[PDB]
Parts: structure tokens; sequence; C-alpha cells
């Protein structure tokens, strides 16, 4: 429904600090 | 054990 | 989590601890899937070669946690089960071929900044993810060396090829079940240890951008040893069960 989008991350357009390495992978 | 106490 | 880094605030909000009374301690990881549905591995329930049998008055689910000992007053909800549903086909006996179960929750909890659930795969989600290379995520509050962290731990892990899981292990690996791991010569490490299990593994969808559950902390021989892998139940694959006891209950 709204699983998997974080309230501090997704919901404001905020990367955690590692997300970026796992993007990359794919 | 190293835990905090829970209500 | 071995040679892991402390989660940022909101990173898992899906992160579950499960908690048990006397002694109070914690069991395992956790994730939370619904507002009433917390997802686990079977083995940190039950385990009879280890007299492991926890029933749900035994048991108290943590959500919206960071710090591994301390209550978080005004952030984290604590949740007593209704019952607790071990997949009927787990396989204690030899390689915990469907370490999966569900957990429903005595009364649904209001997410927040802190509590968010994650998503279920579906089976493009899964086709397109699991594949050997790509990153997945591991979070847990379980040891640091094969020692315990006051936060919450992260690590990524690459998924690991079917042959070299199976190459690595003389344990009978299974299809309900992937392994994620640096191998020697790729210089980077990391694993999910003691008190991890139960505990999500999530890749973020590059197609909506969310995160979805791809497996659950499973079984590894020993943490970060090198030429060895962590096992992880494959969620998509038990994903019926899963939606057949939903539905029914
Ligand atoms: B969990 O915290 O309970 C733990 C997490 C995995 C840490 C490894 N990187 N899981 C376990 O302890 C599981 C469950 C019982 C045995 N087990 C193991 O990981 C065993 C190997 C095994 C695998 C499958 C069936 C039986 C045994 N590992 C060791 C070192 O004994």
């Amino acid at each position: 429904a709204d699983c998997g989008l974080r309230p501090l991350f997704e919901k404001k357009s905020l990367e955690d600090k590692t997300e970026r390495e796992l993007l990359e992978s794919y | 054990g190293d835990f905090e106490e829970i209500p | 989590i071995v040679e892991g880094s402390d989660a940022e605030i909101g990173m898992s909000p899906w992160q579950v601890m499960l908690f048990r009374k006397s002694p109070q301690e914690l069991l395992c990881g956790a994730s939370l899937i619904s507002d009433r549905w917390v997802l686990t591995a079977a083995h940190c329930l039950l385990y009879p070669p280890w007299d492991k049998n926890f029933t749900e008055n035994d048991l108290l689910v943590r959500i919206g946690k960071h710090s591994r000992t301390r209550y978080e007053r005004n952030i984290e909800k604590i949740s007593m089960l209704e019952k607790i549903y071990i997949h009927p086909r787990y396989n204690w006996r030899e390689n915990l071929d469907r370490d999966i179960a569900l957990m429903k929750l005595k009364k649904p909890v209001a997410f927040s900044d802190y509590i968010h659930p994650v998503c279920l795969p579906d089976r493009e989600t899964a086709a397109s993810l699991l594949q050997a290379g790509y990153k997945g995520r591991v979070t847990g509050w379980g040891n640091l060396k094969e020692g315990q962290p006051s936060v919450l731990q992260v690590v990524n892990l690459p998924i690991v090829e079917r042959p070299v899981c199976k190459d690595s292990t003389r344990i009978r690996i299974t299809d309900n079940m992937f392994c994620a791991g640096y191998k020697p010569d790729e210089g980077k490490r990391g694993d999910a240890c003691e008190g991890d299990s139960g505990g999500p593994f999530v890749m973020k969808s590059p197609f909506n951008n969310r995160w979805y559950q791809m497996g659950i902390v499973s079984w590894g021989e020993g943490c970060d040893r090198d030429g060895k892998y962590g096992f992880y139940t494959h969620v998509f694959r038990l994903k019926k069960w899963i939606q057949k006891v939903i539905d029914q209950f």
C-alpha cells in the first residue's frame, strides 16, 4: 500500500548514506 | 540483562 | 552483524525486536509487514535440538527501535502476540528449510516516522532483484563478532550464485533459501550473526523506489568467515503460505 516507502527517507526524498551502493549493483 | 526495564 | 555500521534513524522502520519476558533478552530480529503481522524465522521460536520452543505468552515484540537495550520511551511500541504460525513444513530436522513464521499482534500498531511496513515481493520484483551481484540489506542487533552493539547495525551484501552457495557448506541447500556475502577475493565483508536471525534481507526496487523483503536471516556457519556465506529464507518462494495464513486468519 504505502509499504517500503520510509517516512524519513523516501517520503521526504532523502537518501540514506549507503542506499546508492545497492541501486548501483542493480 | 544489559536491558533497560520495560514498563 | 559483523563488519556493519550503525543504522541511521528511520533507516529500517520495519525492523522488529523479538524479546522474551523472563529472562528479559533479545531473541531475534523480525519485520513488520502490516499493522498486525510480523515475519521472522521459525528457528527463533521453535528449535527442538536446543530445547527452544516459544509460545506467544513468552514473547514481546518491539517496533520502532534504535537502541538495543534502551526503552525508547516515546518512539517504540511493544506488542503482545495473539498467535504464532510456523510453516507446517519448516525442517528444523535437517537444514532449516522453510525457516519462516508469522506472528499475529494482539492489536494493530500505529505507523510513524520509525515504524513503517516493508513490502513483500511479487513475482516480477523477485525475478528482477534476486540476482547474483545485486546487493541487499541486512539489519540487526546481533553479535558483532563470531560484541553487542548499542545501536541497530546495517550491512549491504551481494547475492551469491547458487553453485557457490552449495559448494561452501556440507548442508543441503534448497530453493527456499539463498546465500549472500562477499567472496574472499572481493575485499569487503560482513554478515549476520547470533541474534540477527529472523531479521530482514531487503532490496530497494529501482522501478518504484520501494523496499521489499527478499529474505530472512536463517543460518550460516560462523560469522564472516572466509569462503562461507549467509543463508536467508527466500520470501517470494513462501509467499503463498504467507498469503494463505493472512487471508485465513
Ligand atoms: B539466529 O540468530 O538464531 C542465527 C543467525 C545466523 C548467524 C550466522 N551467520 N541462526 C542460527 O543459529 C541457525 C539456527 C540453528 C542453527 N543455526 C546455524 O546457523 C548453524 C548451522 C545450521 C544450519 C542449518 C541447520 C542446522 C544448523 N550454525 C552454527 C555455527 O552452529
